[PDB]
């Protein structure tokens, strides 16, 4: 009856977590894409003088 | 090409002795331990995570592959034995009055018929013959389902579950007291996969 | 007509000479780049480049053929051109030899195989053939000489119009045995031993290496036997009427060239490597 | 009783979880540019591993890479010139996770054997020596992260993860809440949160100060084989046998994006993000890897130059290119 | 011999100018009854094409002309009056295979 009590308590514990809706995390995640667009090499496409792999 | 020139001269070595470690690996033949039994006694009885054990009959170093301390699920480490030589699966005779013949050849069915092992040779140890000789005169083999027609028919029926009979090779042997049987039959067993595997290379077929 | 079988002959020449280019470069250029590492790989490239190089010297014998004999080129080319051509055939039967060997030793010693198979013993066998396979050729490149008779210039073997002689015998003899009766006692004897090997204990099952042995030794006898017992026969050429050192020579020269181009159809093509690259083709 | 009041506790979970969502990633995201079609061609191929590799880690200074193969090799290939830095042996040729270093003085590996096994890179002598092994787990070790020259997480397939001191080899840490065995890691930014997905098609983040979980997600219906934590850190992807892979954000505690396609019907082995997380890299087990645009659920392209299964990929710190190992013995470099 | 070169002369002196030439002296001869290589000169007669059927014509060009003639055949037919184009005919031998060098009928 032990593990069973853990496993209660553990998911009580988890029950209590302040969350918050969906929009608000995409958002957050297409600004981040957004504002690190303009570093990603594989994203745009890098000019062969600065590429290591040449 | 100053610095260069020292980490090219490294990476040729490197590339030598990488070489050189797979040549070794190469000439050597490997056998994985599997069983429900599972420790395989008769075989690690000889006088020579997992455990890797090493022996050399007839100028042949076999290494053997134990897991039964893998406890966890099968098929998530089950592929990193493509290229083991032979699979040597132990199953007892005298646990047919105890469900768990019923489990070893569930076990052995699924192994069998595993896509990895297609091609891979299974020798099959009946182990226990022994004390089945006598535990069958108090027991009969109709709760788990003469010694002689009793074991020819647990044979059979654990050849039986094998799909693939074109692609691979059963080796069934009963088990003896003596250790000279054993090495033997494994080395019999190993010489033929070795044939089939050099023809295979050789483009014959 | 002018001549019907020089011209129904010259065109299979050709056409024997590109297939067999196309398949050596093809043979070569799956080995060396997308193919593992063994000594069957060492064996099918060093007998690949010298059928590849056996084939890309042809067209120059072939051509040679093409204009009636007329040996325009120059007055020393046929000098290294017949010795190279002589090299790469008498390598790719040397090869062939050490692979039928090298398969029977396999087959009835796995042991031995297993534990005493290297890539530097196939490189060191490999540089003893072609060692060997040059002291046999060099009295290629000393005896060439051209004459005229007549117009239509022709290059022949015996000397110019003590030393740098071989009677004709201590040549034309030695290139017979070595290259055709030891090979091929070799390669029966060891696919004959690898055959009761196989149906003692009915090792195999699907009659393929029964076919490819047998395709390989009736080639190998086919393509080899005519032209060596005529290049035999030539010691005898004051008693033997000229019609046939006219006719089954150039046949013998189109059969023993086919077997440079049937090799690899034989040997690598029915490898899983192969099978592998046209399944990903 | 207590089985009822978990059941209980559980229908409120999700009836909180489905209230909190007001739309999905799809809708907002409909809008947006579409990437196109990402082509990388394979720049660098490394050649000399002679068995099936398992493992692989893109160093921190995006130039040094380490390979894992069964054949008992750990080599550190130079990724720019192809030169191999240095190979290690290992004493059990069955390795399935290695793990580099963010200093890039040391090295780690596991496998079948249930030990870690960390070796010094940068010695007095130059030679390569092992300076750590750990044995405190039941099974094999799935996944090995670095977080510094000190500590290390690891996962291993008795249902357990652990944190240990390289410096003393003890278990200071040990989470024991998944019921499956985990079979990937993956590890945040700040290496103060970690996502660890199991066999029975969960997965749970912990604390590594803290050392118990917070949020577990189920989204999936197979056993999960791999996970990789988003470039910004509140959301991380997981890959499994279903032949689909999803995305999980820690602040929604639950599902945002699934991205699969008819024609995939195998598993996925790896998963792993670029540097804004725009598009995501998945290795199959159809010989070939994906690009998905994350935001998405649409294939931005496809990397076809393995023989085998991939069975690793990893994405430079720089994000200049990308490597690829798989089961046919060899590792390419696309960009 | 002179006599069968005479005669295979006449046949193809018809040929070749409206008028015909007739034999006078011998200059040259010969080697054997299969080809004689023969040489003489001719000179401009009574007698013309139309004529020379009739040996008994009524019979001054310098022309000391060389004519091979072979027998058996028309493969050589010296025309000029160089002595290259008769050696691929001078010969009057047999099979080729008599003048055999080892090695032209093959890659050795």
């Amino acid at each position: 009856i032990a593990q069973a009590r853990k496993l209660v308590e553990q998911l009580k514990m988890e029950a209590n977590i302040d969350r918050i809706k969906v929009s608000k995390a995409a958002a957050d995640l297409m600004a981040y894409c957004e504002a690190h667009a303009k570093e990603d090499p594989l994203l745009t496409p890098v000019p062969a003088s600065e590429n290591p792999f040449r | 090409s100053a610095e260069d020139k020292a980490a090219v001269e490294r990476s040729k070595m490197i590339d030598r002795n990488l070489r050189e470690d797979g040549e070794k690996a190469a000439r050597e033949v490997k056998l994985l331990l599997l069983g429900a039994s599972g420790k395989c006694t008769i075989v690690k009885q000889m006088k020579i995570g997992i455990v890797e054990t090493h022996f050399t009959f007839k100028d042949l170093h076999f290494k053997m592959f134990d897991v039964t301390a893998q406890r966890s699920e099968r098929k998530k480490w089950i592929h990193c034995f493509e290229g083991v030589t032979a699979i040597i699966f132990c199953v007892a005779l005298s646990d047919y009055d105890l469900n768990r013949m019923h489990a070893s050849m569930k076990l052995f069915d699924s192994i069998c018929n595993n896509k990895w092992f297609t091609d891979t040779s299974i020798i099959l140890f009946l182990n226990k013959k022994d004390l089945f000789e006598e535990k069958i005169k108090k027991s009969p083999l109709t709760i788990c389902y003469t010694y002689e027609e009793a074991a020819a028919y647990i044979q059979c029926q654990f050849e039986d579950l094998n799909k693939r009979k074109d692609t691979k090779e059963i080796y069934t042997h009963f088990t003896c007291s003596t250790d000279t049987k054993n090495v033997q039959f494994v080395f019999d067993a190993v010489t033929d996969v070795i044939i089939k595997n050099n023809l295979k290379d050789c483009g014959l077929f | 007509e002018a001549r019907v079988t020089r011209i129904f002959l010259v065109v299979v020449y050709s056409i024997v000479c590109f297939l067999g280019i196309l398949g050596n470069g093809l043979v070569i250029i799956i080995a060396t780049f997308k193919m593992k590492k063994t000594v069957n790989m060492v064996w099918f490239l060093n007998l690949a480049v010298a059928d590849f190089l056996f084939n890309v010297f042809l067209p120059i014998h072939i051509t040679y053929a093409a204009m009636d004999y007329h040996w325009v080129f120059g007055t020393a080319m046929c000098k290294i051109s017949n010795f190279l051509l002589i090299h790469n055939m008498f390598t790719s039967v040397f090869l062939l030899t050490i692979i039928s060997s090298d398969r029977c030793i396999s087959v009835l010693l796995p042991v031995w195989s297993q534990n005493h198979r290297s890539v530097r013993l196939a490189y060191m066998a490999c540089m003893v053939i072609w060692v060997l396979a040059f002291f046999l050729s060099s009295p290629s490149l000393v005896f060439r000489d051209t004459a005229n008779l007549h117009g239509k210039i022709s290059c022949f073997n015996n000397f110019s119009l003590p030393v740098g002689y071989s009677r004709h015998m201590v040549v034309t003899v030695t290139r017979f045995l070595c290259g055709f009766l030891v090979p091929v006692l070799i390669i029966t004897a060891c696919y004959l031993t690898i055959v009761c090997k196989l149906q003692r204990n009915r090792l195999a099952k699907t009659k393929k290496p029964f076919k490819i042995i047998v395709t390989i030794i009736i080639t190998f006898f086919l393509c080899w036997c005519p032209y060596h017992t005529l290049n035999l026969l030539e010691l005898h050429h004051t008693a033997m009427p000229g019609s046939v050192f006219s006719l089954g020579l150039p046949l013998a020269t189109a059969l023993a060239i086919a077997n440079s181009c049937m090799n690899p159809i034989l040997y690598v093509f029915m490898g899983q490597d192969f099978k592998k690259f046209k399944v990903a083709l | 009783q207590l089985r009822q009041e978990a059941e209980q506790l559980k229908n409120q979970i999700r009836d909180a979880r489905k209230a909190c969502a007001d739309a999905t990633l799809s809708q907002i995201t409909n809008n947006i540019d579409p990437v196109g079609r990402i082509q990388m061609r394979t720049r660098r191929t490394l050649r000399g591993h002679l068995a099936k590799i398992y493992a692989m880690h893109w160093g921190t200074d995006s130039r040094l890479l380490v390979s894992a193969s069964q054949d008992g090799k750990l080599i550190i290939w130079d990724s720019y010139t192809t030169n191999k830095v240095h190979a290690i042996p290992l004493r059990s040729s069955w390795v399935m996770t290695c793990a580099y270093a963010p200093s890039g003085n040391y090295v780690a590996c596991g496998g079948l054997d249930n030990i870690c096994s960390i070796y010094n890179l940068k010695t007095r002598e130059g030679n390569v020596r092992v300076s750590r092994e750990l044995a405190g787990h039941t099974g094999y070790l799935s996944c090995c992260r670095f977080l510094d020259d000190n500590q290390i997480v690891t996962s291993s397939g008795d249902t357990t993860c652990a944190l240990w001191d390289i410096e003393t080899g003890q278990q200071t840490t040990t989470f024991t809440g998944h019921t499956g065995d985990v079979m990937s890691l993956s590890l945040a930014p700040d290496t103060r949160l970690f996502v660890s997905g199991a066999c029975d098609a969960s997965a749970k983040l912990w604390d590594v100060r803290e050392g118990m979980c917070r949020q577990t997600f189920t989204g999936h219906e197979s056993d999960i084989n791999a996970i990789c934590f988003f470039p910004n850190g509140n959301a991380f992807a997981t890959g499994s046998d279903d032949a689909t892979c999803r995305l999980f954000d820690l602040r929604a505690d639950q599902e945002l994006m699934t991205y699969s396609h008819d024609n995939i019907i195998c598993g996925i082995t790896s998963v792993s993000f670029s540097k804004s997380g725009r598009l995501l890299l998945a290795g199959y087990d159809d010989f070939n890897c994906n690009v998905w645009d994350a935001l998405k659920a649409d294939r931005a392209g496809v990397l076809a130059g393995h023989d085998n299964r991939v069975s690793c990929l990893g994405v430079t710190d720089d994000g200049m290119a990308v490597a690829t190992g798989s089961w046919d013995s060899f590792l390419k470099i696309w960009n | 011999l002179t006599e069968a070169q005479r005669r295979g002369l006449q046949v193809a002196l018809e040929e070749f100018v409206q008028w015909a030439f007739q034999e006078t002296s011998v200059e040259s001869a010969v080697p054997a009854g299969i080809f004689v290589r023969l040489e003489f000169k001719l000179q401009q007669t009574s007698c013309r094409k139309r004529d020379w059927k009739k040996p008994e014509c009524k019979v001054g060009r310098k022309r000391k002309c060389l004519a091979c003639i072979k027998l058996g055949k028309v493969l050589g037919r010296l025309v000029h009056c160089q002595e290259t184009q008769c050696l691929r005919v001078q010969r009057a031998g047999e099979d080729p295979h008599s003048f055999y060098f080892p090695g032209q009928f093959a890659f050795s």
